[PDB]
RNA sequence: UGCCUGGCGGCCGUAGCGCGGUGGUCCCACCUGACCCCAUGCCGAACUCAGAAGUGAAACGCCGUAGCGCCGAUGGUAGUGUGGGGUCUCCCCAUGCGAGAGUAGGGAACUGCCAGGCA
RNA sequence: GCUCAACGGAUAAAAGGUACUCCGGGGAUAACAGGCUGAUACCGCCCAAGAGUUCAUAUCGACGGCGGUGUUUGGCACCUCGAUGUCGGCUCAUCACAUCCUGGGGCUGAAGUAGGUCCCAAGGGUAUGGCUGUUCGCCAUUUAAAGUGGUACGCGAGCUGGGUUUAGAACGUCGUGAGACAGUUCGGUCCCUAUCUGCCGUGGGCGCUGGAGAACUGAGGGGGGCUGCUCCUAGUACGAGA
RNA sequence: CCUCCUAAAGAGUAACGGAGGAGCACGAAGGUUGGCUAAUCCUGGUCGGACAUCAGGAGGUUAGUGCAAUGGCAUAAGCCA
RNA sequence: GGUUCUCCCCGAAAGCUAUUUAGGUAGCGCCUCGUGAAUUCAUCUCCGGGGGUAGAGCACUGUUUCGGCAAGGGGGUCAUCCCGACUUACCAACCCGAUGCAAACUGCGAAUACCGGAGAAUGUUAUCACGGGAGACACACGGCGGGUGCUAACGUCCGUCGUGAAGAGGGAAACAACCCAGACCGCCAGCUAAGGUCCCAAAGUCAUGGUUAAGUGGGAAACGAUGUGGGAAGGCCCAGACAGCGUCGAGUCGGCCUGCGCGGAAGAU
């Protein structure tokens, strides 16, 4: 007859916006993302959504680093 | 037991399986310090032989290239459900 | 008849059975009915052919049996229009592959062991064959 | 220049555990007391201060040792892009890419800066 | 200051009935039939637990397995909404064979008689009545038998119009009500002069090589093909008898 | 409106597909400084039991997160002032 | 519903979002015309990236079987003030070793795809922006990856490519959507593609080596069977095997793998 489901939310365009070694200026956002996926390297800030983004002009760089070997984003400047 | 067998020219899944489509079989021999070797062999033969137990115990001769490599049968990939063997790892005695 | 205890949930996507098995070998008796064809086994059919194999042996050796039925599978009522939900769990069934061992067997004779299985592969609707342990 | 110790890094398990040693001159640790500075939702346990009689017991560092963790080929297998084929619920062939697991084996980290003890 | 929650929010402010109905449209979309499918249905088969005194396989076939048909209930929405007339009956059929009878046969837990089961076989044959709109079904009484299906659930430009399904009316029921019910009840317009195809008959033309009157041959086609009972064989074979 | 899966390892992606949540809470549950580290079990211990609190050890986040799920979180984003 | 002369050039869409919207419409996407501008764009190679799919795996979340170990717990005597002690058709967690399974599991993890950089060659700028004009927002089938359905449907719903739509020609008997291939016009020239070459009907009654005897080819499964071909390996055998009746003098026996056939196989003009 009828069902209990039906829902879902909208996408929300998560993930890399900035790949390894693309040129991006300040403010540009690298990455979106739920909780530090990714952690914020040199020259990168991390917002209150945990996006992020560049501090300096430059080139980004994914680096696993640490530890824990987690992954970290950099500004090559 | 006496296995002859051929230096494998050519190794990969293409040419692996024309080995097995001309009743041949892949196999390698490891250990030691010297490098691995790449054989082929004839398949009824080695699979005649290997219906024995002592096959996988006892040290085998592997005549490749006329030359006498003692070995032990150290692992066997069989067909996942006909009586062939895919593959043997002999290590060096 | 087998089927899970408890699920994380009540239906599964219908899937797809590609691939060979995984447990190939003879791995806790000394004889055993492997898979040569692919498909699905019903719980009933799992347990007919438990019951002919196990009759044939006069409750004597052991029995295991390797597969599990646990993916649901679902049918709509008759009479019933197409959507509207997904339908209701009627049977569950393992996904076969060829060379899964099905059922193994220990402290019997091959020759018992080979009837057994015999009439427990009438049961199968999978082409199935006698296989021994292995040394390797 | 070597050996030891402390601090700060690189690196992030071949570097971690366990188990057997082993070190007190110096350093480190425990330690010794607390009207003090400061502290305990109680307690000088911790934090903190004033110290140097004692011990390396614990910890810590170092060394040894595969029982582990960890690393890990080669070959084969699985998958797969493109083209082609079949008996097309699934496969196969040509070509390119090629795991995971496991196997042999590796493996008791290595290294920069500064300071101090000793030789 | 908004459950403007139908959440891009028609108005500050809004429910129903129509079988008394109507228009514009749609096979974009249902009801019939066709189609695709074959879950379901029906029919085969495989394995053989077991039932059958004993004995799986005379007969039956648990648990399971594999097909076939298109054949029920369905799924889908591809054809038709500038219309593809519908249940049942009547008339007239035609094919399939999974055979009801009759024919041939194997096995039988087949003495005989008479069965059971399976194989071959489609030539022909294959009830009338009571009740009900019925198909069906039950019942009565026949029959050698009263086959099962396909054919637009064969057949309304062939008939019927009892049923379904307009407008009238009533009951039960639901509704405040209009009205409504795949509840019931009584009443209630069935058109077509056949062009083409087809079919049943019947002529005209020309042909068939000079014309004409007859009698033929037979390629080929069609029709037909059912069966009871009694008696004899013989109260024999068979049977303890019956 | 939110979360997961379907979704084919960038994004996005349908169905009367499979599962759950929201229409808040909080002047601290926000800011910052300083500090702290979980579940669970074993051994012992007034009442006290399977489970209270205490002590030691094992363990190492298997806890926690104001509320779903996912992704995070020890430098904690968890706990206290 | 219908919309009237001609030729030339380009050439869609049947999607997203919203809508008292769903066969309507709007913005965007896709078409066209114009203007302007960067190697702007594409292919390939090389380089820098993230990934969590396929596959795999089972530490985690769940599920699963077997074995070992056994904390405890039922089922019950003897005891019974309080207790205890043997004891089980026994049911058994944790842990340990083995075995699988997962869309909503991941201590692993491709191919591809995607983003960025660089470099050639090639391509009618193929790119982007802005402006004039639209149409379209019913898609269909086929391939691949899937949800749904019965891995039913010429079913349904996504992703992605192809074709049809809007595409003639050749092939698949006939047959939008399959295969080959993109028709500017003319030719009684030639070469090929898919597909074919005995006759209908263009081209081999071609060559060589095999297989099949079923008209298999030219419909159908489990399963059944001394059909028949090939391969590897055995048992027994002139100390006489196998079958028939010690005799008899040559092979015999039945598993394995595989090629092609056979039964299984009933439908309506
Ligand atoms: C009018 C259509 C009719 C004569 C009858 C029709 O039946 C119906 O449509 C049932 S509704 C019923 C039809 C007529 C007209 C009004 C009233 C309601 N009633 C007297 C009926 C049986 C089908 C169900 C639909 C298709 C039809 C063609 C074939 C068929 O069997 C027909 C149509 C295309 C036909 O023209
Ligand atoms: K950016
Ligand atoms: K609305
Ligand atoms: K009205
Ligand atoms: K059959
Ligand atoms: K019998
Ligand atoms: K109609
Ligand atoms: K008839
Ligand atoms: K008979
Ligand atoms: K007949
Ligand atoms: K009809
Ligand atoms: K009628
Ligand atoms: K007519
Ligand atoms: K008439
Ligand atoms: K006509
Ligand atoms: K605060
Ligand atoms: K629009
Ligand atoms: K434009
Ligand atoms: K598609
Ligand atoms: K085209
Ligand atoms: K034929
Ligand atoms: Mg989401
Ligand atoms: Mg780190
Ligand atoms: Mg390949
Ligand atoms: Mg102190
Ligand atoms: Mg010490
Ligand atoms: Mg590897
Ligand atoms: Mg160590
Ligand atoms: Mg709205
Ligand atoms: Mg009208
Ligand atoms: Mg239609
Ligand atoms: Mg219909
Ligand atoms: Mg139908
Ligand atoms: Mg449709
Ligand atoms: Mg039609
Ligand atoms: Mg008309
Ligand atoms: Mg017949
Ligand atoms: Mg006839
Ligand atoms: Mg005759
Ligand atoms: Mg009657
Ligand atoms: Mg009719
Ligand atoms: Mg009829
Ligand atoms: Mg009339
Ligand atoms: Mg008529
Ligand atoms: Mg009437
Ligand atoms: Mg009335
Ligand atoms: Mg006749
Ligand atoms: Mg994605
Ligand atoms: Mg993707
Ligand atoms: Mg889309
Ligand atoms: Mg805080
Ligand atoms: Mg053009
Ligand atoms: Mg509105
Ligand atoms: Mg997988
Ligand atoms: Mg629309
Ligand atoms: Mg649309
Ligand atoms: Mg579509
Ligand atoms: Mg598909
Ligand atoms: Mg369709
Ligand atoms: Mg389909
Ligand atoms: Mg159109
Ligand atoms: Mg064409
Ligand atoms: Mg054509
Ligand atoms: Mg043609
Ligand atoms: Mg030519
Ligand atoms: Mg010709
Ligand atoms: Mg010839
Ligand atoms: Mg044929
Ligand atoms: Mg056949």
């Amino acid at each position: 007859g009828s069902t209990r489901n039906g829902r879902d939310s909208e996408a929300k365009r998560l993930g890399v916006k900035r790949f390894g070694g693309e040129s991006v200026l300040a403010g540009s956002i690298i990455v979106r993302q739920r909780g530090t996926k990714f952690h914020a390297g040199a020259n990168v800030g991390c917002g209150r959504d945990h996006t992020l983004f560049a501090k300096a002009d430059g080139k980004v760089k994914f680096e696993v680093k640490g530890p824990k070997n987690r992954k970290f984003i950099s500004i090559e400047a | 037991f006496t296995i002859n067998a051929e230096v494998r020219k050519e190794q990969g899944k293409g040419a692996s399986r024309r080995l097995r489509a001309a009743n041949k079989f892949p196999a390698i021999i490891y250990g030691g310090k010297e490098a691995p070797l790449a054989i082929e062999l004839d398949h009824d033969k080695v699979m005649n032989m290997q219906a024995k137990a002592e096959f996988y115990s006892e040290v085998l001769t592997i005549v490749v290239d006329g030359k006498e490599i003692k070995v032990k049968a150290q692992d066997v990939q069989r067909h996942p459900y006909k009586p062939k063997l895919q593959h043997i790892d002999f290590v060096r005695a | 008849m087998l089927q899970p205890k408890r699920t994380k949930f009540r239906k599964m996507h219908k899937g797809r059975n590609r691939g060979l098995a995984q447990g190939t070998d003879v791995s806790f008796g000394s004889f055993g009915l492997k898979a040569v064809g692919r498909g699905r086994l019903t719980a009933r059919q799992i347990e007919a052919a438990r019951r002919a194999m196990t009759r044939a042996v006069k409750r004597q050796g052991k029995i295991w049996i390797r597969v599990f039925p646990d993916k649901p599978i679902t049918e709509k009522p008759l009479a019933v229009r197409m959507g509207k939900g997904k339908g209701n769990v009627e049977y569950w069934v393992a996904l076969i592959q060829p060379g899964k061992v099905l059922y193994e067997m220990d402290g019997v004779p091959e020759e018992l062991a080979r009837e057994a299985f015999k009439l427990a592969a009438a049961k199968l609707p999978i082409k199935t064959t006698f296989v021994t342990k292995t040394v390797m």
